[PDB]
């Protein structure tokens, strides 16, 4: 089989921008990768089929280019119609193979995100059981890290358009009074910054 | 309005062919060159050349436009020449475009292989592909081979996915290779793979593209490969060329050759550029023309890019200045 | 001119499943068509090719075993046939059809879940008592979740474990298949 390595998940423009991800081959595929976009809830869509030839209904801005191996869809004067998933496909050989999908955004003027924690809830207690929240709402920078074992997360994608995060931790009441003494960094941060107290 | 030529029976697949060689200017030139081309002093006198003079007679005539109205020409002068040479035609599969250019170019080789103290210059269509191998554990080739070739006769690739298929996909699927698993390196001195790299290294400056859309199905019958492939009035060939440098060779349409329906109604038919000679000699026309035997009819652009074609005739341009 | 699919469905490990696709235009089997699987972190893969003006399919080796395929013209129906499901047999799959001058026709996907289950979970609130306000942000979270669930309000998507989903949501009121 065949692959194609994106450069990858994840790139950042401006409006009225020029941007170009790219797709690496395991071995020669001659001209035969075809480039898709995806916009989340969406079924793909189709933009070239060979690597540099556009269907219907395509703008000037996409073009494909690349032969064998290396390969390069640009967008120019990007629209805000333009922040999707893209990907690449092969059809030189069976089977046929795509990429990972390489998301766009609009970049932006890094902001510290906004930071709550919550407690148990008595009705959460009244249950039978445990769990804490920790909200990291409103960041601007992607590449955040938040964190013992435990742990679960959850992610919004781009809205203006900073990301906001949940984290949560679960346990049983006895547990969690079991143990009452005890990452939210960004490239914005010096250090870490978190909001445990029960009393 | 280009000058018709008789067909009755046999002879279309010589007529279309005629009709795309007179498209050429570059073919036409090397003729009034070649079979003007001589040497002095030398002592032998040189070896006659009917077919040489033949052809340019027909195809200098297709070149400009007519002398009588709608006047249709006779090329069987040019059939009785060709028997003087090896062609015996045979059998059906043999009333081909294809066929008969390569017994042409052939043939032109036999009158240059001819007169040999004299010198005559190598015909437009001659280029030459490179054959090389590099091993994958030392990043290192070997020396290469080279070939020659005066059309690139591209099989049809199979579909996979379903996208259209191009000339580009059809040409890198024949400029290009595999790898070898078994055979010794020499930098890693002992049982090694290594990739072939096929490359074209001379160009011609009339490129004869070939799409085979006749052959011969599993059990001998004449097969058809009816699927649509796509091309551009220029094409650029930098991808497939051996010099590893940033000069560029971009070529230009002259004429496509398409076969039309099967057997009993199977038809060869030109599309080509009307004649350049517009009170200005140099100045290749953009107005395109249909031609079948004697039958002669405007075609815009999308009309030939359009048709499914078989024999495409590419002329190197330098720059795409319109 | 769609190409609608099969609408959704949930069985437990071990078990076989089938799928549908027809759409609002002919040449069904006067073309190929395709079926394909994304899920989020190994993305998309192709599975094979059918031959609706006949039969005889091209599986991916990794997938023959697994997958197998059919389809009628009179009726639009071409179907997917795939067996032995694990959770991790879990994704999104298209069926699709492609076109020369338009860009090749997708349907709306039919997104497969499998897990150990066959439950309309209960909501806790979010409150900052605490005070240190120095304006504020707050919310609800809810359990085991497809749940339904006004500017300022930011939602997450959903993480399960055991095919139950927490989620949360922040902006008491937590309004901002399930009964509430
Ligand atoms: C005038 N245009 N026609 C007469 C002479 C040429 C045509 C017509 N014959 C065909 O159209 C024809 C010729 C050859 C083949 C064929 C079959 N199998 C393989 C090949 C290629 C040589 C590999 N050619 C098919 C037809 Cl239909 C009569
Ligand atoms: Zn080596």
């Amino acid at each position: 089989d065949i692959v194609m390595t994106q450069s990858q998940k994840f790139m950042s423009t401006s409006v009225g921008d020029r941007v170009s991800v790219t797709c690496k081959a395991s071995q020669n595929v001659g001209t035969n990768v075809a480039w898709y976009q995806q916009k989340p809830g969406q079924s793909p869509k189709a933009l070239i089929y060979s690597a540099s030839y556009r269907y219907s209904g395509v703008p000037d801005r996409f073009t494909g280019s690349g032969s064998g191996t290396d390969f390069t869809l640009t967008i120019s004067n990007v629209q805000s119609e333009d922040l999707a998933e893209y990907f690449c496909q092969q059809y030189n050989s069976f089977p046929l193979t795509f990429g990972a999908g390489t998301k766009l955004e609009l970049k932006r003027a890094d902001a510290a995100p906004t930071v709550s924690i919550f407690p148990p809830s008595s009705e959460q207690l009244t249950s039978g059981g445990a769990s804490v929240v920790c909200f990291l709402n409103n960041f601007y920078p992607k590449d955040i890290n938040v964190k013992q074992n435990g742990v679960l997360n959850s992610w919004t994608d781009q809205d203006d358009s900073t990301y906001s995060m949940s984290s949560t931790l679960t346990l049983t009441k006895d547990e969690y009074e079991r143990h009452n003494s005890y990452e939210a960094t960004h490239k914005t941060s010096t250090s870490p910054i978190v909001k445990f107290n029960r009393n | 309005l280009v000058p018709g030529l008789v067909n009755l029976g046999n002879t279309c697949f010589m007529n279309s062919l005629l009709q795309g060689l007179s498209a050429c200017p570059a073919f036409i030139r090397w003729l009034e060159e070649f079979t003007s081309q001589y040497s002095r002093d030398q002592k032998e006198p040189p070896s006659h050349q009917y077919l040489s003079l033949t052809l340019l007679h027909l195809l200098k005539a297709l070149s400009c436009q007519e002398v009588t109205d709608d006047e249709v020409l006779d090329a069987s002068c040019l059939l009785d020449v060709l028997r003087m040479y090896r062609w015996q035609i045979s059998s059906f599969e043999e009333q081909d475009a294809h066929e008969l250019f390569h017994v042409i170019t052939s043939s032109l080789e036999d009158e240059r292989d001819g007169s040999g103290s004299h010198w005559k210059s190598q015909h437009p269509f001659h280029g030459r592909l490179t054959s090389n191998m590099v091993c994958k554990h030392c990043e290192h080739q070997s020396p290469v081979r080279f070939d020659t070739f005066d059309s690139l006769s591209l099989s049809i690739p199979a579909a996979t996915w379903g996208h259209p298929l191009t000339l580009d996909h059809c040409l890198h699927h024949f400029i290009s290779s595999e790898s070898v698993r078994d055979v010794v390196c020499d930098n890693c001195t002992k049982r090694t793979t290594f990739v072939k790299q096929l490359k074209l290294g001379k160009l011609p400056q009339c490129l004869c593209i070939h799409l085979q859309r006749l052959s011969w199905s599993s059990h001998g019958t004449p097969l058809k490969r009816h699927e649509h492939v796509q091309f551009n009035e220029d094409l650029s060939m930098d991808e497939y060329k051996y010099h590893s440098n940033a000069s560029t060779y971009l070529f230009r349409l002259m004429a496509v050759v398409v076969h039309h329906g099967d057997m009993h109604s199977g038809h060869f038919v030109t599309y080509r550029r009307s004649p350049p000679s517009a009170r200005n000699p140099l100045s290749t026309s953009n107005q395109w023309l249909w031609v079948s035997d004697d039958t002669v009819r405007k075609a815009s652009l999308q009309e030939v890019l359009s048709s499914s074609a078989y024999l495409l005739f590419y002329e190197r341009v330098l720059e795409v200045l319109f | 001119v769609q190409l609608q699919q099969s609408g959704a469905e949930l069985v437990r490990p071990g078990a076989s499943v089938k799928l549908s696709c027809t759409g609002s235009g002919f040449n069904i089997k006067d073309t190929y068509m395709h079926w394909v699987k994304q899920r989020p972190e190994q993305g998309l893969e192709w599975i094979g090719r059918i031959d609706p003006a006949n039969g005889n399919t091209k599986y991916d080796p990794k997938f023959q075993g697994k997958a197998t395929m059919t389809a009628d013209t009179s009726s639009n129906t071409a179907y997917l046939q795939l067996s032995s499901l694990t959770s991790e047999d879990t994704a999104v799959y298209y069926c699709a059809r492609p076109d020369g001058y338009y860009g090749d026709y997708w349907g709306q996907g039919t997104t497969l879940t499998v897990s150990s289950a066959k439950t309309a979970p209960s909501v806790y609130p979010l409150a900052p008592v605490c005070g240190d306000t120095t304006s504020v942000t707050l919310g609800c979270l809810v359990k085991g979740y497809p749940v339904t669930l006004s500017s300022g309000v930011h939602t997450f998507p959903a993480v399960l474990q055991s095919d139950l989903y927490t989620l949360s949501s922040s902006v008491i009121t937590c309004n901002v298949s399930s009964t509430k």
